[PDB]
RNA sequence: GGGAGACUUGAGUGCAGAAGAGGAGAGUGGAAUUCCAUGUGUAGCGGUGAAAUGCGUAGAUAUAUGGAGGAACACCAGUGGCGAAGGCGGCUCUCUGGUCUGUAACUGACGCUGAGGCUCGAAAGCGUGGGGAGCAAACAGGAUUAGAUACCCUGGUAGUCCACGCCGUAAACGAUGAGUGCUAAGUGUUGGAGGGUUUCCGCCCUUCAGUGCUGCAGCAAACGCAUUAAGCACUCCGCCUGGGGA
């Protein structure tokens, strides 16, 4: 199930740590879009947001 | 800039609302060519953007050749206005 | 970019004939209509109808198949091409399959078959062979 | 399909090829024979037979050729019209010839045409000379041949109007 | 014009007066160099996912600004933010 | 073919949208290796098919905490995307190219190809000046072997990195020039568009452009290709004519 489409949000702020945490596995590794059921476009946007969040410290790089 | 493009189109339009025509396209192409020449002189190594510039130059030359073939007087007038050779 | 619409027309007929398609459509022209009517009155096609549009008109051809769905048109070939134009004098007019086929020829009297051309004793441009 | 029975068929051995299969001990020699069986009246066919012995291979080929008989249109002493037949590398061109010109062909094509009954024709093999492929190419051209009556009936015109 | 969003982290230790001085100083920088700060705010105070400059805590402050793309306000802000010690880390992103 | 007109479908402009490791410039982030400093700590560590060289009582390896510096960017990541090709994968910003889908306001054939020319062009290499962690031609040592100018092991310079300028070659490959049209289907996937549902999500249908797989007709020496042709056709260019010599 594409969570992004279900929630019906078109913009992915890199500040919504609550939103991002459901797309990263334990240890902080990003999840495959096949695993998460999300689409390709949303996956790219999530990737950018998660990377930016990691840089700004909202999310951990490892562990 | 689309506003710059629109004002150029209005200036060189053969008549009202003539978006596409040899003169309009050539004028717009020339302004883009000049701006992109500045960009290349700034970034000598932007070879891909330079290829786009060369495509624009070739297209502009083809339009000029067609205009010269069709109406030489308009060709002379346009080169005078745009300062071309 | 298309460079020989007549050759493209012949190719469309050949491909549709190969797959035994019932009909085919082509952009229309005076030469194409001449060729189509020659085939019509020679019996190589079932019928020809013309559709009027805003661009250039459209010509529709109904392929003719005999009993057992046999193809009447064996094949078509473009003889005179933009790369190499072909012209034949009166005594040079060809016979396709010893007359079983036809050769569409354009002359001062218009687009006519080889039989008519050599009956009139005139040459021209050998547009195509059909058989 | 053509029924071999009721037809006075005669055969000619186009070629006998000594073919080998390599086996653990050594060679295993066999004979592959290509045969053309015809009626001298417009019916002809070709067959292939493999056997340890030449006579058996020829017999198998003749039986196969009878099963594969085909009929060829013929106008007078020659074929109706020019035709080029291709099978694999084989490529044969055949054109009608005037009366008395003979069968100007080579090897396998001579057998096919003579057996089919054609007497005056010109031919040229523009492809490979492999006997099996040239024979196959020849029959492809002969099948391509067409009859004036059938063509006229198909086109919906009289034979005179066609010609 | 092009919309920018600027989120920067002020160190946890700073006094409120010093933080206000820092925020006002950088607002002046943006305005003078040509950017129009449509809004500025202290977004939150959060523990960092990892230690940054020897701190496990920070004060995330957001600044939504608008400026022409050619204007160098963003560039000057970035230079000065790097120079300053009070700010730990800053991110500037174009926002649609 | 020439000349004089007309036309809008090709071509391009406008208008409205879409995605992208496209390119160039300047910054910046964490992981990890090596080195450096200082703790704890004692005899090995490292390596091989097996060993040895090597490092270690001048306290190594390991371990904790810092600091330095260079290079590449795990997860996402996917016959996924972009690019003419080479190629492009952290993130941020500036400049900039192209492509695709809508509409049909605009010009009215303005197009395709393109010898000679010009530009780009992996890696290696060359010049000048820096940078240099890791890796590593050459080279040193230890092994292996009949020999071992190798494969294996321990080190290791150029180089790999950056800036400018040369070099212009690759199995630079889809070993398949470019443009255009036509010729069964089935099924994934990328970016759009429209509609019928659907509360939305979504589902279904239609369609445009990419990308894959299977597979008709047709083609093929066969292997196989098959709307992303190696099928049916036309235009232009490049190239081939037994092997070696070369
Ligand atoms: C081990 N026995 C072998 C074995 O059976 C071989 N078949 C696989 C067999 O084969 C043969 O029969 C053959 O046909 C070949 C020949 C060289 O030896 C023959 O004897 C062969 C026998 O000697
Ligand atoms: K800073
Ligand atoms: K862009
Ligand atoms: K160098
Ligand atoms: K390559
Ligand atoms: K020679
Ligand atoms: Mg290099
Ligand atoms: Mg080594
Ligand atoms: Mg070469
Ligand atoms: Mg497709």
């Amino acid at each position: 199930v594409d969570y992004i489409a279900a929630n019906h949000i078109e913009y992915i702020d890199y500040k919504d740590t609550e939103l991002l945490k459901r797309f990263i596995s334990e240890r902080g590794k990003i999840l495959p879009r096949r695993v998460t059921g999300t689409g390709a476009k949303n996956q790219r946007k999530l990737t950018i947001a998660i990377k930016r969040a990691r840089i700004m410290g909202l999310l951990p790089f490892v562990s | 800039s689309q506003e710059r493009k629109n004002e150029i189109i209005k200036e060189y339009a053969r008549h009202e609302g003539d978006t596409g025509s040899p003169e309009v396209q050539i004028a717009v192409l020339t302004e883009d060519i000049n701006q992109l020449n500045e960009h290349a002189r700034t970034h000598k190594k932007d070879h891909h953007s330079y290829r786009g510039l060369m495509k624009k130059i070739g297209h502009r030359r083809n339009l000029l050749a067609y205009l010269r073939k069709t109406d030489i007087q308009r060709y002379r007038e346009l080169i005078q206005r745009l300062g071309l050779r | 970019v298309m460079t020989d619409p007549i050759a493209d027309f012949l190719t469309r007929i050949r491909n549709a004939n190969m797959v035994k398609h019932e009909t085919l459509e082509v952009p229309a022209s005076k030469i194409k209509r001449d060729i189509a009517e020659i085939l019509k009155r020679e019996g190589f096609i079932r019928d020809v109808e013309y559709i009027e549009d805003d661009k250039q008109g459209v010509i529709r051809v109904f392929l003719k198949y005999g009993k057992n769905e046999e193809r009447v048109i064996t094949n078509l070939k473009r003889i005179s091409k933009p790369g190499l134009r072909a012209y034949v004098k009166a005594d040079e007019v060809p016979k396709v399959l010893n007359g079983l086929g036809i050769a569409i020829i354009s002359t001062s009297e218009g687009v006519i078959t080889d039989k008519e051309a050599r009956a009139k004793n005139i040459g021209g441009e050998v547009i195509a062979y059909v058989w | 399909y053509i029924d071999p029975k009721h037809l006075e068929l005669e055969d000619r051995v186009v070629a006998i090829n000594r073919v080998t299969k390599v086996v653990k001990g050594g060679r295993r020699l066999r004979f592959a024979a290509l045969v053309v069986v015809g009626d001298k009246n417009g019916h002809v066919g070709f067959g292939t037979g493999k056997a340890q012995e030449v006579p058996e291979a020829i017999r198998k080929a003749i039986e196969d050729a009878k099963k594969n008989l085909v009929e060829v249109p013929m106008v007078g002493s020659t074929i109706p019209h020019e035709v080029i037949g291709v099978f694999g590398g084989g490529r044969i061109l055949m054109k009608p010839a005037v009366e008395g010109s003979g069968v100007a062909a080579g090897g396998p094509v001579r057998a096919v045409l003579e057996l089919a009954g054609v007497a005056d024709i010109t031919s040229k093999s523009l492809g490979s000379n492999t006997p099996i492929n040239v024979v196959r190419a020849t029959v492809e051209g002969l099948k391509q041949l067409k009859r004036a009556e059938e063509v006229a009936a198909l086109r919906g015109k009289s034979v005179e109007e066609i010609i | 014009d092009t919309k920018y969003e600027i989120m920067y982290i002020i160190r946890p230790n700073i006094d409120e007066e010093a933080k206000t001085a820092l925020v006002e100083r950088f607002d002046t920088i943006l305005k003078d160099n040509g950017a129009e700060v449509i809004e500025s705010k202290d977004w939150e105070k959060r523990r960092l996912a990892y230690e940054m400059n020897g701190f496990r805590e920070g004060i995330y402050h957001i600044v939504n600004v608008t400026s022409p793309s050619t204007a160098g306000a963003i560039n000057e802000f970035d230079r000065l933010a790097k120079i300053n010690d009070d700010i730990i880390r800053h991110m500037i992103v174009k926002v649609e």
